[PDB]
Parts: C-alpha cells; structure tokens; sequence
C-alpha cells in the first residue's frame, strides 16, 4: 500500500468483428494508501479531446485502428481538469477504479493485438 | 484468457523533501519489478508545469529488477526567498520495458510518482509542526478560509469541522491563505499537518 501500484487489467468482451456498442475492454486501478487522487492519460498517436481520455490505436500485425477511451461514467468521475506538464489531466479520487472501452458506436475489429498504454500521475501529499 | 494483466509499481523512500539551504538532498528509489525499467526524474515548480532550478542526480537511468538506488537532488540556480519555503515537486517517472508477445490486447503503463521538494531557507526554524497552531480559521457561507501566518507550507493531513472531514484539502502556502469547502457541518475545528519525516502531526485544535 505505501507504494504507487497501478493494474491494467484486460476485461472479458472484446473479438474480432462486431462489438457491443461502447464495451469495456480493460479496468485501471490506482493503489497507494497515501494519496488522494490521481491524473491519467493514453500514451497515444492521436488524441481526440485535449485531456488525452480518448485516441485511436493500431494493431501491431495489420496496423488497422480501434477507438478506445474512458467510459463516459467513467470521465463523469472526474473531480477536475488541471494542466500539468504543458497538457491537461483529468483527475480522479485514488478510491474509483476507471473502465476503458471501445469508443463511439459499435466496431468492427480485426483479429490483431492492439497496444494500450496509459499514463498515471500521482502528487503525493 | 488473452490479454495479460499489466501490474506496474515504484517505491520512493519518502513522501516529501525537505531541501535545506545550508547543506543537496536525497531520495531513495526503488524496483519492485523483476525485470528493469527506465527512471526519469525531473522538478518541476509549484504550478507542476515550470522546470524547477534544481537537477536530479543521475536524471535518467535503468534501474535493475529489484534495485534500490539513492537519487541526488541539487540546486541549480533561481533566487530563492531568504524569509518563507519554497515548494517544488521532484517526479519519478517509471516506465517499463516494451511487452514480450481473436482480437487481443497488449496492456502497458507508464507511473509517475511526485514528491514536493520544499527548500527551507536557512533563517527558517524549526519545522511546520511546531508553528501549525498558528493557523487561523474564518467561516464565510460554506466556504472555510485558512489563514498561515507562518514561513512554512503546511501539508494538511487531515481537516475536520465538527468531526466531519473536509476532502480536496491543499497545501497552505506561507503568508498566504486558501479556501475549503465547508463540510455541510460545525464549531469545532481539528487539523493535523504532515511532518517533514511523513507521518501525520498531532491534531491541533480551534473553535470558530
């Protein structure tokens, strides 16, 4: 518990070929008994909003893009937006877990691996 | 199942630095994964966006599985107030290698863990503990003003205003005031602040 500790954990839903309209694909949870919130953003190509919650991500074999993102109650977590480093951060309590999912309407993947990389800041009080 | 857990972690050796004017500081990091990963440390001033005037020694390097080393932390320059701390934050920025490898996921993360780095001028006694008795409380509607009439940042633990805790607390610059939300309470006001060794201080007291 002292320490940062951060879990990405894939969630069961994902397949190839046509998803369930905005499903989750993986869970994060931010554990450290000393803070008190935490900032996340994908590390990403592209980003579509200024706050780095949604992006698009291209399969290693085929290079073909998934959109992903916060779930919209997820981001309605949020207890503010600040800029930290040059770009804005959405904040979150450090006691909500945060879902990722398949942005937008529902989409059709293609069978590939898809890499996910987020980015967590915490501010130690 | 397909896509594998991704489980990332840093271990700082503390929670805060004190930077203190008359002597460079430090601050323990270590790996608590089994394989190496990349650190990069940088300060960055109170607006958490500036780059501080001081370095971090070594800035960057590859810490092995399971390794604990000593950062050095060095004043670079800026002119610093001689009569009130400054605050800075030192971040740790941990990243991993690249992953070994239906439609699957390659889940990766990269942490930041920050620390403020205060630098504590060296006409500057004592510790924040020792004058955070000093603070002042003003209700105004549902907003709770605190007053710090001391040289010290103090690093609120822990307010609450008739036994009801106040959350989205923020450090209290000196000679400087910050605004609370009023806990929905109240009279009776106890504050802990958080020590320069990192534990909470004993509550302090005050009736508005």
């Amino acid at each position: 518990g002292s320490d940062l500790t951060v879990s990405l954990i894939p969630v069961s839903g994902l397949k190839a070929g046509k998803n369930a309209p905005s499903a989750k694909i993986a869970k994060l949870v931010v554990n450290s008994t000393t803070l008190k919130e935490f900032g996340v953003r994908g590390i990403s190509n592209n980003v579509v909003d200024s706050t780095g919650t949604a992006w698009r991500v291209a399969g290693k074999n085929t290079g073909k893009e998934i959109g992903v993102g916060l779930s919209s109650d997820s981001l309605r977590r949020s207890d503010s937006t600040e800029k930290w480093n040059g770009v804005n951060w959405m904040t979150f309590n450090s006691n909500d877990t945060l879902d990722i999912v398949l942005t937008g309407p529902a989409q059709n993947v293609t069978a590939d691996t898809y890499p996910i990389t987020l980015d967590v800041v915490g501010y130690q009080p | 199942l397909n896509s594998a857990t991704k489980l990332f972690s840093v271990k700082l050796g503390a929670t805060r630095v004190i930077y203190h004017a008359g002597t460079g500081a430090t601050l323990s990091v270590s790996n608590p994964q089994n394989y190496p990963i990349l650190v990069q440390s940088s300060v960055k001033a109170a607006d958490k966006s500036s780059p501080a005037p001081f370095l971090v020694m070594p800035p960057l390097f590859r810490l092995e599985a399971n390794q604990q080393s000593q950062l050095r932390i060095v004043r670079t320059g800026g002119d610093m107030p001689t009569d009130r701390e400054t605050l800075q934050w030192v971040c740790i920025k941990a990243v991993p290698p690249e992953n070994e490898p239906g439609a699957t996921l390659d889940l990766n993360l990269s942490i930041n863990a920050c620390d403020k780095l205060i630098f504590r001028p060296d006409a500057v006694k004592g510790t924040p503990e020792d004058v955070a008795g000093n603070l002042r409380w003003v209700e105004t509607g549902n907003k709770l003003k605190v007053e710090n009439p001391t040289p010290f940042y103090m690093n609120l633990a822990s307010v609450t205003v008739g036994g009801k805790p106040i959350t989205g607390l923020e450090y209290v610059p000196p000679f400087a005031d910050k605004t609370l939300n009023m806990p929905g309470s109240h009279g009776d006001i106890e504050w802990r602040v958080i020590t320069d060794f990192g534990g909470e201080s004993h509550p302090f007291h005050y009736v508005l």
